[PDB]
RNA sequence: ACCUGCGAGUUAUCAUGUCUAGCAAGAUUAAAGCAUAGAAGUGCUGGAGUCGAAGCGAAAGCGAGUCUUAAAAGGGCGAUUU
RNA sequence: ACUCAGUUAAACUCCGAAUGCUAUUAAAUGAUGAAUAGGAGUGAGACUAUGGGCGAUAAGGUUCAUAGUCGAGAGGGAAAC
RNA sequence: GGGUAGUUUGACUGGGGCGGUCGCCUCCUAAAGAGUAACGGAGGUGCGCAAAGGUUACCUUAGAGUGGUUGGAAAUCACUCUGUAAGUGUAAAGGCAUAAGGUAGCUUAACUGUAAGACUGACAAGUCGAACAGAUACGAAAGUAGGUCUUAGUGAUCUGGC
């Protein structure tokens, strides 16, 4: 009577990539997710798998509003 | 002459050498089914790259004149 | 006797047989160290007065990072926030006497 | 019942497109509008063979 | 068993790196010949060939540019600072 | 089903640390960083102090995470170890 | 055609064998970056869709209570409370009120040549990507569109065919 099952997935490395606070040229990874965990302000872009991309050279900062977390280039 | 070292013909025929040091080479994966494949995978795969540089070595010993 | 009963056993009375005038000689220690460290801007001098085998890693780094590889390692520091910080960390491995 | 089709520009004939389509759903003729890289310019592809 | 002898990274060529010696945008001869000697030498003769001096592109071909392309429009591999 | 009071949950979380991780600045510590070129060896770990899973909150058991030691470390102490 | 000859018939495995398993995706184990084993504990998968795609415009369930021919606890409709628990082709998770939910019109960007700058990573690979040129689709326009809300639906090289 063996093991019914012992399958796992790849890790997917998601998280924030750039902390806050850290200066970013244009087109830099921030945050690698499934879904809008964090939603997109200010000068950022979202890629068609929600990832969150700088728009522009700066520092990358965190907002939260309604309880949601925002992230802009500053 | 009684014992000049052969290349390895098969890695020859793959690899290529650039003038200070990388190594030239065709991609893979676009040579088969290819109706699934994205365009802008295909149209990567087309283009030619450079191995990394952790190979180099073991290129040069296998190509000894090349 | 049963091994694992016998091996709790030994390091127990190990542990325990430790001297209370010993201990007490180590907190006199401790509150001289906390006593000079609760003051601000003044030169200090640290002793090293314990060795960096088996320690922890992080704390071998904060020692190198005041200067101090061997017991009997003397270095005069002038108190800040940072040597403040450092000092805590190590408190335990560290004599410290104030540079008049 | 999925076949993969090939669109063919009208108006040279080139095998432009290579696509997927399910037979036994429709049994049609599929059209479509793709952009013939021959003559840029859009233009016509039709439904075809692959080999 | 003890003791004493014997008892294992060598040679020949190619690739590549370093050191030493020499020349230098050039460097170098291989086979082989002649002369003297009898002294399996070493002084000449011998440049056929190889490696640099331009690379890029599958190639044609073009060239400090070349290819991918209508595009030096952006890059890939180069370089003007060997 | 609803109200009051009191409880369980690694695959429940209306809330949420302490540490750790990341960025900047000022001190502090002096070849510990990085790149290129040449040359390896290793790809059987073990134990202890913690956080775990499996086992039977059994095993000097098996398999992960942090740190130390042995490994490759003499000396002193834990009677020998 | 074992008359005879040359060979193959795997590995992991709490010895081996039997049995079971081998790709990939979702969650926990996993100790609040990432990563992190097991024959640890639970599921799905080798597709479907010419719309279930793109664009524009317009809209919101489920449940509780109440009133109605079939109609009952529950089918359809009205209202109150509740405010996403409903629903997102397909497993689960993360997300989705500006809805990524639903409906309708038009339509094929389910494009070509490309790409600054990155994540993940031994390598080979994989993924995101502003923006540029051509040709469009939709909208008045700004803009969006390089398939599917995202995360599995897959296979190198060699050889051969069109």
């Amino acid at each position: 009577g063996s093991s019914k099952n012992g399958r796992d997935s790849i890790s997917k490395r998601l998280g924030v990539k750039r902390s806050g606070g850290q200066f970013v040229k244009a087109g830099e990874i921030i945050v690698r997710q499934r879904g809008t965990k964090f939603h997109k302000g200010k000068n950022v872009g979202l890629g068609r798998d929600y990832t969150i991309f700088a728009l522009s050279s700066g520092k990358v900062e965190f907002k939260t509003l309604k309880g949601r977390k925002y992230v802009s280039i500053v | 002459m009684a014992n000049k070292m052969k290349t390895r013909k098969s890695a020859k025929k793959r690899y290529s050498f650039t003038v200070n040091g990388k190594v030239k080479y065709k991609k893979q994966n676009l040579r088969h089914i290819l109706t699934k494949k994205s365009s802008k995978r295909k149209r990567n795969l087309r283009k030619s790259g450079n191995l990394s540089c952790f190979e180099v070595k073991r290129i040069k010993t296998l190509l000894p004149y090349g | 006797i049963k091994r694992k009963l016998r091996l709790q056993l030994k390091k127990a009375r190990f542990n325990a047989s430790r001297s209370r005038s010993k201990n007490k000689c180590f907190i006199k220690r401790m509150e001289n160290n906390r006593k000079i460290i609760s003051k601000n801007n003044i030169n200090v001098q640290v002793f090293l007065v314990r060795s960096l085998i088996g320690k922890l890693n992080k704390k071998v780094k904060v020692l190198k990072a005041l200067g101090l590889n061997k017991i009997g390692d003397k270095k005069v520091h002038f108190l800040n926030e940072s040597i403040k910080g450092m000092l805590n960390e190590t408190i335990n491995m560290i004599l410290l006497s104030e540079v008049m | 019942a999925v076949e993969l089709i090939s669109l063919i520009c009208e108006e040279t004939g080139i095998r432009n497109y290579t696509t997927t389509k399910n037979r036994r759903n429709k049994q049609e003729k599929l059209e479509l509008m793709k952009y013939c890289p021959k003559l840029r310019k859009h233009t016509l592809h039709k439904e075809g063979k692959i080999k």
